């Protein structure tokens, strides 16, 4: 069990679509990493200038759009590859 | 303008050699009167006259996983689609609403372009024996 | 469907116009990227120092011009390009 | 018709001028564009960090002084280039 510090959630991707919009199986460059993940843990909040600490708009169990850029760190826990990333760079929530 | 006539004048102007004669009046009758005939070196003690009709041009295959006869080591498509791209072919991504036509539609494509580049082959060749598309190129 | 986080807004980008003042069709890289779009949905605010929200000036249904830039991103939802950018990246709002 | 948001302007850039100060004309790279320009709408305040908001000083119908950089983008409207900068590019107002 892990759970992260402050505004930092733990997201993993889900895998790479393989046929796109028909039968033609990509391959490649072309099939970059996806860009939607599942989130596993919610930090406790953001601390504010003041002292006070707000709860994440994001919650467990939601499907999150995110960019990958130097923020976002890869770590292999438990035997299986997630991402500890900052709540800022969560974009939008699927549904 | 008979075959004849023609027969003679190759047997004369190859020093009375009625074998000449008689290939080369062969040769202009198959080909017809707007076509062309050439002369290269053989290999075996006999002549041999080889026509080709229709079209043809010295281009081969970009890969050789495209063979679907290895019988013959040839590839053979019947009712193609050919797209004649008149550019160079590096990314697939260009291709995928033509390739999706296609598979809806259900006849094999052949591309002609300038050169195919390692990212689009690799597709390509992939989705052929997967039972996608028949693609050749 | 997709909601944005924070002060985020997502809109599409019209299409590109091919006739210029006249017949003339322009071709090529004379017709640059449209500067205009159409927001979908919009965020539910900025976060102020003190933790109070703010909401956006934009609202479902209106014309914006926007400078693209490094910030602003694409994303493929139901098989159509959308663009998801910041609040401060919309410079006016037609009509 | 276009209302620029929060702190943004939108002016008219004056056209260069030729007849330098007698009857020398100016043509090429001399004749720098020019500076000044005509104020048509201006946004609705600057958004403070407690979350009211300050009205700009700028009034319609101004002439004003402009530093043009980066942060000035140029736009079409009714086929007539404008510009759209902050309110803070603006460095003096004539009259």
């Amino acid at each position: 069990n892990i759970r992260p510090l402050h505004d930092r959630v733990i997201v993993k991707r889900k895998e790479v679509e393989t046929k796109s919009a028909g039968g033609i199986v990509l391959t490649g460059s072309a099939a970059a990493k996806s860009t939607r993940g599942e989130v596993l843990a919610v930090g406790n909040g953001r601390i504010l200038e003041n002292g006070e600490v707000k709860p994440l708009d994001v919650k467990v169990g939601d499907i999150v759009i995110f960019n990958d850029g130097y923020g976002v760190k890869s770590e292999k826990i438990d035997n299986e590859e997630v991402l500890i990333m900052s709540e800022s760079d969560i974009l939008a929530i699927v549904e | 303008s008979d075959s004849k006539a023609i027969a003679q004048v190759g047997t004369i102007s190859a020093n009375s050699d009625e074998t000449v004669g008689k290939l080369i009046a062969e040769a202009m009758d198959k080909v017809g009167k707007e076509g062309v005939i050439t002369v290269e070196d053989g290999t075996g003690l006999q002549d041999e006259l080889d026509v080709v009709e229709g079209m043809q041009f010295d281009r081969g295959y970009l890969s050789p996983y495209f063979i679907n006869k290895p019988e013959t080591g040839a590839v053979e498509l019947e009712s193609p689609f050919i797209l004649l791209a008149d550019k160079k072919i590096s990314n697939i991504r260009e291709m995928l609403p033509v390739l999706e036509a296609v598979a809806k539609a259900g006849k094999p494509l052949l591309i002609i372009a300038e050169d195919v580049e390692g990212e689009a082959l690799a597709t390509l060749v992939v989705n052929t024996m997967r039972g996608i598309v028949k693609v050749a190129a």
